[PDB]
């Protein structure tokens, strides 16, 4: 069964940098794309970025393009998210998600998010 | 109505309609052939098991392999397709109108979804039209936005909301119009500032500006070209500053429709201004039309001091230079006005943080 | 910015009927397609249905086609999902989703979700 564990959240000053990680288990890590989604205060889920199974393609939401960098280490089944130039609007619970190829579902499972807050 | 490999009599809707060769293969033999071809043969050996008949074949076959193959067999098909045909991950496209995901390995910019059979641009993901051919994508969406009736029906209200209110402390953007109220409150960082000049609204005994006579009251300090002051100008005098610098402005539309945010129990509900829209105000409020004129004044950095009388220049000198001006011996009102106007524009600049 | 709020979930007896709604704001509702997705207890997220930006085309999953009905009211920026003849397998958190034109995802926003239980 799929298991996703997030790590790296905490309190960050504005303009600071943070690196999130996600340990994945229960499925073939190399056969699926991975994605980050987040939950702003009082919101549902907002797509952040997605990386192809081996890393050939990386996609980003417009509000994080150029500031965030997604990467993966298939050797250890770990997803990464390097966040630079953090703004107060980036404060959200960041969820690790396992990608899917079925219609209507870019991800079918997401894990226990880790909270990132940007002081003001 | 027979399976072309096992002969089993099944209805057409209960078999796998192979798009490439148009065979009819039962689900069992479909699973059987393609699973052994991947686990023990090469991916080039993945022809149809009935007949035996390139990257657009793999794109259509990937859909049927996703349905019948096992999750681990489906992952092995991506691995060999990556490690044996593409040397990279396949480009997976999502159709924005029917949410179907599919592989697209063609050089054309317009992709057709295998589910809803609609054509869209691979970079835009917008629905494809002949007007997009040979045109940049940003030009295409700005062409649809410039030809949308509901977009143009709102008039200049869309221009005031594009000029977003950016909180200078937390950098949060609000797609709103300033209107008549200049005192803004940021819900994210509790900072209080003017939405026209982005200067701080100081609480009691918190203002650090020298020669201030309202330190024990909530207030801010604004440059002479801020909307806080220019809102008190008439619409006629505001546009004469625009006319004196050859800056165009609307007076006809090309209840006020500017969207405001009012307090409701369940958060915030968007509500139009709905105020009286007099003639010559481009179909907007007096407050929102003056906001529209001031944004044109600030965008071109027009100086309202160029229309100041002598009294207005004395007021600006006592306010921004903290010195009561006095006429010199031999001066006439034009010379006294010219001296005050020159020293004011030389020592006091315009809004150093007004959106321009 | 974008906000999607679901409503209408609850406990329903088998064979019962239920109507979900989704109040959308923060974007031009008429310019995007909308979708409903659900996640049954202990299972993966499953796509339910999708409606075109102006509503001419409606798509449905095989297990709910003809039983569920998607609709939208662009005059009020509201997405709807009429669910009839609900079964125990329909028990799931139902999420409202906003379609996207950005590369790599069919949807860029999801709501808080509403829980639907079938006795
Ligand atoms: C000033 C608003 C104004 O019209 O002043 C009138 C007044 O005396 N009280 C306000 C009447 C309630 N309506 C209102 O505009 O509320 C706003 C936002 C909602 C709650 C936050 C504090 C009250 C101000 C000019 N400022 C604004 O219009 C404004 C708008 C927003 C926000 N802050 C503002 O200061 C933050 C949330 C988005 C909209
Ligand atoms: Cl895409
Ligand atoms: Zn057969
Ligand atoms: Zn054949
Ligand atoms: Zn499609
Ligand atoms: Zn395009
Ligand atoms: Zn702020
Ligand atoms: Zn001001
Ligand atoms: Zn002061
Ligand atoms: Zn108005």
């Amino acid at each position: 069964e799929v298991q996703l564990l997030e790590s790296g959240g905490g309190l960050v000053q504005p303009g600071g940098s943070l690196r999130l990680s996600c340990a994945a288990s229960g499925f073939t890590f190399r056969g699926y794309s991975m994605a980050w989604v987040r939950q702003a205060p009082g919101k549902g889920l907002e797509w952040v970025s997605t990386i192809s199974p081996i890393g050939t393609y990386t996609y980003y939401a417009d509000s994080v393009k150029g500031r965030f960098t997604i990467s993966r280490d298939n050797s250890k089944n770990t997803l990464y998210l390097q966040m630079n130039s953090l703004r107060a609007e980036d404060t959200a619970v960041y969820y690790c998600a396992k990608g899917s190829y079925s219609r209507g579902t870019p991800f079918d499972y997401w894990g226990q998010g880790t909270l990132v807050t940007v002081s003001s | 109505q027979e399976c072309a490999v096992c002969g089993w009599a099944l209805p057409h809707n209960r078999m796998q309609a192979l798009t490439s060769c148009e065979c009819t293969i039962c689900p069992d033999c479909f699973r059987q052939h393609f699973t052994i071809a991947l686990k023990e043969k090469h991916i080039t050996d993945m022809v149809c098991p009935a007949c035996g008949r390139l990257l657009s074949y793999f794109s259509t076959l990937d859909i049927q392999l996703r349905e019948s193959l096992e999750p681990d067999a489906y992952a092995l098909f991506h691995k060999k397709l990556t490690e044996g045909v593409l040397m990279r991950d396949p480009k997976f496209l999502w159709c924005a109108q029917c949410s179907f995901g599919f592989i697209y390995e063609r050089e054309q910019l317009e992709a057709t979804c295998p589910q809803c059979h609609q054509t869209f641009c691979v970079r835009c993901k917008r629905q494809w039209e002949e007007q997009h051919r040979g045109r940049s994508c940003e030009d295409f969406q700005n062409w649809k936005r410039m030809n949308d009736p509901e977009y143009q029906a709102q008039g200049l209200a869309m221009y005031l909301q594009e000029n977003g209110i950016d909180c200078p402390k937390c950098k949060f953007s609000y797609a709103l119009a300033r209107g008549g109220c200049m005192h803004f409150h940021c819900t994210q960082c509790r900072h209080q500032f003017c939405s026209g000049c982005y200067n701080a609204f100081y609480a009691k005994n918190k203002c650090p500006e020298p020669n201030c006579r309202v330190k024990k009251s909530l207030h801010g300090h604004h440059p002479r070209d801020c909307l806080f002051y220019l809102r008190d100008w008439t619409a006629l005098r505001l546009q004469k500053l625009l006319q004196d610098n050859n800056v165009m402005f609307n007076t006809e539309p090309p209840g006020c429709r500017v969207i405001e945010q009012k307090e409701v129990p369940n958060g915030l509900r968007d509500e139009a201004c709905g105020k009286e829209t007099p003639a010559g105000y481009a179909g907007l409020c007096q407050a929102h039309y003056k906001e529209y004129l001031v944004s044109l004044i600030n965008a071109h950095s027009l100086d309202p001091a160029t229309l100041y009388e002598v009294e207005e220049l004395e007021t600006a000198t006592e306010r921004y230079l903290h010195v009561r001006p006095q006429p010199l011996a031999g001066e006439d009102p034009p010379a006294y006005q010219a001296r005050l106007l020159q020293k004011l524009t030389e020592e006091v600049p315009l809004g150093q943080s007004i959106p321009r």
